[PDB]
């Protein structure tokens, strides 16, 4: 079956762990420990096709951004979220898209734009900015609470449908 | 068997249950309970657990403040002796001394140990974890009356032990070898003139030496504190993992260097001497064990501004290219190689921070903090049991030492680094790929030629160490 | 990667806890500060083979029975250390080589009888003496000493092999 190199790329602190959990992980067990394998693949079944979703998530190594290229160049599709309470992160994303560009060598390259809400705080980034935004780039927007697991296969179901078809 | 204070007048005595303390499915391994449950484990009179007390306090911030840390073992230290038992009432009834062979038994296999790791953790606690202290004045003025107030002939062997670590902490480490160490190595640069220094001009050998010295040094200074909680995430970031965030950016500005170096070599024999000097480097980084440095390398060539250079490395050599090839490798599949080689070589070594980061971030995020049964909220120890076992694990890398000679002007030469100079991140990111672009155009343009910009002999003197001295 | 339980027993004084420090960190501990109970973790290879030591640095207080039992139950080798120039500290031996005898039960528990503070000059044990006892109890005999590191290795590695070929 086809494999789908999914990355998650964005300012540290909007949740992009939390968001790759929430869709990997099982969220009925009490215990879980990421240090155990193939905790980034995850078999699914998108419009009827079978496919399998490798996960590349690199929260917590954001200050390591000379290695930023390197990590991108593999993935397939790219998941740019940043916090819906986080006006900087969502000024961080133009250039997480052209740099999502230039290490892919390409002008078309499948993304998602994903307003993710972290915590209980003032939204300071109102949906119709993002909205804008991810029509301008001509890409899709989806906004998530991997707190209460809303839009979270959304997000990335919607992002293997854009590798699809293009 | 053997009977307990009462309940009543110490808490420590309530038996388990399913509504204090949860155990994991070969001392007992647990998986929740109560901040009290917790700290009887934590000084339990029957078994021992170094592994426990390590967990503990590198992690009970979260659930438990220090002022309550202290005054939860202070009352757990301050055991209730028994109650003479009939026997001897009987005995001093009559006159004669009782054997109190219960008494003796009580103190032998309950208060003796309990009290014991009561100061064990009293002295971890302070000599591993002192700033709970230095940021809290009256938290430590408490540890020393504490301390003070402890009476007795057994106890002041600890006493005075623990006293004498309080006072070296607030006053104010050397290393014997099995052999001696490599004579230092040297080039086309010579001893004093660091004014010649360059990625060139030094031998490739003792610049993956002298990094290697500064990144170890980097890595040996990061503090468990630093980690915990993900502060390293939070905004406050630079003041709670300043030393995690000094290795980052030396790895950072060490892979920028890197690229510097190769792109501003307008020349394509002379970039191809320097990619091929690089890969040199990577070579005895390899040999070190040192994988942050194999990193920074695999992450220069496989950056935007390198990366497309296919001029460049059509003239590399395949020894190289595959040294090169086996170093990406073990990034690919999720560091898969790169853990197996970690575990399996022997250290010295200087591991990769990224990948300790990544896990201990999703196991915070991953794990909830507490597990409610019955109503009761049980504070979740398997999660602080997994962030200890990543800080544990880090730590058993920190402890050996490189048996390398320091180059002073070398190691200066380094720290000093500064590719980026004034400009912002993206203006100078974006400098190394328009250059990248003008040294080797995109197809269709054609390929121009530049003039040299070195003056010495570019051949590399090899990575092969010399045996005079 | 096997993982090794090694327990470091003897007398107040001898030097337990500089041999563990020597062998973890290559510092030699100047200072005298009672050990109660400290556990350090060492990656190393030995024999071509990869190892994690566990190694248990106990109290040598005699007068600390309960806790004693207690950690020679998951040892798995035991490193019995008497200072060569504390004729009181070798008499000790033989209480710590019957109660592991006794708690594992069993006659064959990999040990290496350890004189340490070989660096000092003046001894009062003699090698013969010691290698009398080892060869009674069928177990080698190193001379150490913490603070020039000599035979360090050689007492921990070698307890390492009695493990692996017990
Ligand atoms: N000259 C010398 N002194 C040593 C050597 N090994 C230990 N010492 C010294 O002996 C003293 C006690 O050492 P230490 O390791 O604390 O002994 P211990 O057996 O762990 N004591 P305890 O059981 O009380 O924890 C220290 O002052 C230490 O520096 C050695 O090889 N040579
Ligand atoms: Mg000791």
């Amino acid at each position: 079956m086809t494999e789908y190199k999914l990355v998650v790329v964005g300012a540290g602190g909007v949740g992009k762990s939390a968001l790759t959990i929430q869709l990997i992980q099982n969220h009925f067990v009490d215990e879980y420990d990421p240090t155990i394998e193939d905790s980034y693949r995850k078999q699914v079944v998108i419009d009827g096709e079978t496919c399998l979703l490798d996960i590349l998530d690199t929260a917590g190594q954001e200050e390591y951004s000379a290695m930023r290229d390197q990590y991108m160049r593999t993935g397939e599709g790219f998941l740019c979220v940043f916090a819906i309470n986080n006006t900087k992160s969502f000024e961080d994303i133009h250039q997480y898209r052209e740099q999502i560009k230039r290490v892919k060598d390409s002008d078309d390259v499948p993304m998602v734009l994903v307003g993710n809400k972290c915590d209980l705080a003032a939204r300071t980034v109102e949906s119709r900015q993002a909205q804008d935004l991810a029509r301008s780039y001509g890409i899709p927007y989806i906004e998530t609470s991997a707190k209460t697991r809303q839009g979270v296969e959304d997000a990335f179901y919607t992002l293997v449908r854009e590798i699809r078809q293009h | 068997q053997m009977r307990l204070p009462s309940a009543d007048v110490y808490r420590f005595a309530e038996p388990d249950s399913e509504e204090n303390i949860i155990f994991e499915e070969g001392i007992p391994i647990i998986k929740a309970g109560t901040v009290i449950k917790l700290i009887e484990r934590l000084t339990y009179h029957m078994y021992a657990d170094p592994n426990f007390v390590r967990t503990f306090l590198t992690t009970y911030r979260s659930f438990c403040k220090p002022q309550e840390l202290l005054s939860l073992i202070i009352e757990r230290f301050e055991i209730p002796e028994p109650e003479p038992t009939e026997a001897d009432r009987i005995a001093i009834e009559n006159g004669d001394q009782p054997l109190s062979a219960e008494l003796k038994r009580f103190r032998k296999e309950y208060i003796q140990p309990v009290q014991l790791r009561v100061l064990n953790v009293c002295r971890h606690w302070v000599e591993h974890h002192f700033y709970d202290f230095e940021r809290d004045a009256y938290l430590l003025q408490r540890m020393e009356e504490f301390i003070g107030t402890v009476r007795g002939k057994a106890m002041k062997k600890w006493v005075e032990s623990i006293t004498k670590i309080i006072q070296r902490k607030k006053i104010a480490h050397n290393i014997t070898f099995q052999s001696s160490p490599p004579t230092v190595e040297w080039h086309i640069s010579r001893p004093g003139h660091i004014e010649t220094f360059d990625l060139l001009t030094l031998h490739p050998i003792e610049i993956a030496r002298q990094l290697t010295l500064l990144e170890s040094d980097l890595y040996r200074a990061v503090q468990p504190s630093e980690l915990v909680g993900s502060v390293w995430t939070k905004e406050d970031k630079e003041i709670n993992s300043p030393n995690l965030l000094k290795m980052i950016r030396h790895t950072t500005n060490l892979t920028l260097w890197f690229e510097k170096c190769i792109v501003e070599t307008e020349n394509l024999e002379e970039r191809v001497a320097v990619v091929s000097r690089i890969i040199e480097i990577l070579q005895v980084f390899q040999e070190l064990n040192n994988f942050n440095g194999v990193l920074e390398v695999v992450s220069a060539m496989n950056s935007s501004p390198v990366y497309r250079l296919d001029h460049t490395f059509e003239q590399i050599p395949s020894r190289q290219k595959k040294i090169l090839e086996e170093a990406h490798e073990l990034s690919e599949d999720h560091y898969k190689k790169y853990l197996a080689k970690l575990r399996s070589i022997n250290p010295p070594c200087v591991p990769f921070f990224g990948i300790y980061l990544t896990n201990i971030l999703k196991t915070e995020e991953g794990n909830p903090e507490v597990l409610k049964r019955h109503g009761k909220e049980l504070i979740n120890f398997s999660k602080r049991r997994k962030v200890a076992e990543i800080t544990g694990e880090i730590q058993q890398y920190q402890n050996q030492p490189y048996c390398l000679r320091v180059e002073s002007d070398i190691k200066r030469f380094f720290e000093n680094l500064n590719p980026m100079g004034n400009s912002m991140e993206k203006e100078f990111t974006d400098y190394l790929f328009n250059k990248s672009l003008e040294i080797e155009p995109r197809n269709p343009k054609p390929l121009p030629r530049f003039p040299k910009k070195y003056s010495y002999p570019l051949k590399s003197p090899g990575v092969r160490p010399s045996n005079p001295r």
